[PDB]
């Protein structure tokens, strides 16, 4: 099979070319990495808000 | 031929009726029906031997 571009209305047809699409066959980090941690010191609720901000 | 050729737009019509009264209308030739009586009255007017009109 060969993928055709915009000029062919995006259709995909049988046949062969020389521009082969391939894929590394390896699992990847499909998520946001380890959320280490954040140490905020104790204080009044709004005081805490300030430190975050 | 063409991108998405086929299943092209179409025309549709709905709510298609309206008993409009635009005021101007015509009066054709008319005909008269048979005459008939409604309430009627009869009577007498009478005076006397010496009662000038």
């Amino acid at each position: 099979w060969v993928i055709m571009g915009p000029g062919y209305n995006g259709e995909i047809k049988p046949g062969t070319a020389s521009n082969t699409w391939c894929y590394p066959t390896n699992p990847v980090t499909g998520e946001i990495p380890t959320l280490s941690a954040l140490d905020i010191p104790d204080g009044d609720e709004v005081d805490v808000q300030w430190r975050l901000v | 031929d063409g991108y998405r050729c086929g299943d092209k737009t179409a025309i549709k019509v709905s709510n298609f009726a309206y008993n409009l009264d635009p005021d101007s209308f015509k009066h054709g030739d008319v005909t008269q029906s048979d005459r008939q009586l409604v309430k009627t009255v009869v009577g007498w007017a009478v005076n006397d031997s010496d009662t000038p009109q």
